[PDB]
C-alpha cells in the first residue's frame, strides 16, 4: 500500500 | 451502525504503508466476515497531527465505501468507531497496489517475486476489471478523480479492484465535479478539461483509465519523464499526451488513443470498454462483474 508522493504536484487548474 | 466492530476484534500485525490521511496496517480481525472465525484486513487509520480536512476526509472516504459492492472494488469491512482511534477494516489486497505490483515484474527489479511480466491476455485481464469497477463507480454516480495504478489493488489470485476512494466525489445530481484553484493534485493522470475548467466527469476518469493502460504497459514507468509538473500541465492542456512504450501491444494502444480524444464526449465509455473486452476474458468475469450483472441497467 505504497504511498507515491511525487504522483502529486501543486498546481492551479479551473 | 450496521458497519460497527468491536474494538476487541482487531489485531495490529505490521505496518503496511502510508495512505492518503494516515497509517495503513495488516490486522487479524475476528468474526468480521460470515464463515470465518479471524480474517488478515487493512486497516486504515488518521495521523495524530492530520489537519481538521484530512481528518474530514478519512471520515468521507470510509463513508462512501458503505455504499459499494462490486467484485472489482476493494470491499468496506467495518469501523471501529466507539473510542478513538477510528479504525476502517478493509479487505486485504495480498499483492498490494497495482503500481508497487507492476514495478517488481520489472527484470531488473529487486523485488521481482520470480514470476514473467503480464501477458497480453493478464493486460486484458486487468484492463477489463479496472474498467468493470469504474463502471460500478460511474452507475453508482461517483466520479473517482485519482484513478491511477497506484489506486488500483492486486488481490490474492491477481483480480485488480479499484482501491482509494480519497478524491472520490458524487456526481447524482449533475454528472460533474467542479472545482477550480490550487490543489496538490495527480496532474500526470489528469485530463485536459479537468486541468483547464476545474471539471470532472467519468471522461476523465476516462483519460485516466488511458494512463494506467499507459502504466500497465510500461510497467509504472512514471508519466512525461523529463517534464516537471507544471510542464505537464501546460503540455496536456495544450492536446500533448503520452507516447507508446516499448514494444506495447497494439490493441492497447489503440485503446489509450481513443482515451486520450482531446474532446471528452470523444471518450469512450467504462461499459465500451468491457464490452471490447468481454470475448478475451477468464470464464469466472461474467459471474463476478458488474458488466454482467443484473444491477447493470
Amino acid at each position: 500500500y505504497n504511498p507515491y508522493p511525487e504522483d502529486y504536484g501543486d498546481i492551479e487548474i479551473g | 451502525d450496521e458497519w460497527e466492530v468491536s474494538r476487541e476484534k482487531i489485531t495490529l500485525l505490521r505496518e503496511l504503508g502510508q495512505g492518503s490521511f494516515g497509517m495503513v496496517y495488516e490486522g487479524n480481525a475476528r468474526d468480521i466476515i460470515k464463515g470465518e472465525a479471524e480474517t488478515r484486513v487493512a486497516v486504515k487509520t488518521v495521523n495524530e497531527s492530520a489537519s481538521l480536512r484530512e481528518r474530514i476526509e478519512f471520515l468521507n472516504e470510509a463513508s462512501v465505501m458503505k455504499g459499494f459492492t462490486c467484485h472489482h472494488v476493494v470491499r468496506l469491512l467495518g469501523v471501529v468507531s466507539k473510542g478513538q482511534p477510528t479504525l476502517v477494516v478493509m479487505e486485504l489486497m495480498a499483492h498490494g497496489d497495482l503500481k508497487s505490483y507492476l514495478r517488481s515484474l520489472r527484470p531488473e527489479a529487486e523485488n521481482n517475486p520470480g514470476r514473467p511480466p503480464p501477458t497480453l491476455q493478464e493486460m486484458i485481464q486487468m484492463a477489463a476489471e479496472i474498467a468493470d469497477g469504474m463502471a460500478y463507480l460511474n452507475a453508482k454516480k461517483f466520479v473517482h478523480r485519482d484513478l491511477a495504478a497506484r489506486n488500483c489493488m492486486v488481490a490474492h489470485d491477481f483480480t485488480v479492484k479499484i482501491g482509494d476512494f480519497g478524491m472520490t466525489r458524487d456526481i447524482y445530481e449533475t454528472d460533474y465535479y467542479r472545482k477550480g484553484g490550487k490543489g496538490l493534485l495527480p496532474v500526470r493522470w489528469m485530463a485536459p478539461e479537468s486541468l483547464k475548467d476545474g471539471v470532472f466527469t467519468t471522461s476523465s476518469d476516462m483519460w485516466s483509465f488511458g494512463v494506467v493502460l499507459w502504466e500497465i504497459t510500461s510497467l509504472a514507468e512514471q508519466p512525461y519523464q523529463g517534464l516537471s509538473n507544471e510542464q505537464v500541465l501546460k503540455f496536456v492542456m495544450d492536446g500533448g499526451y503520452l507516447d507508446q512504450p516499448d514494444n506495447c501491444p497494439e490493441r492497447v494502444t489503440d485503446l489509450m488513443r481513443m482515451c486520450w480524444q482531446f474532446n471528452p464526449n470523444m471518450r469512450p465509455t467504462f461499459l465500451e470498454i468491457v464490452n471490447l473486452l468481454k470475448d478475451d476474458l477468464h470464464p469466472s468475469f461474467p459471474e463476478v462483474s458488474f458488466f454482467h450483472s443484473e444491477e447493470n441497467k
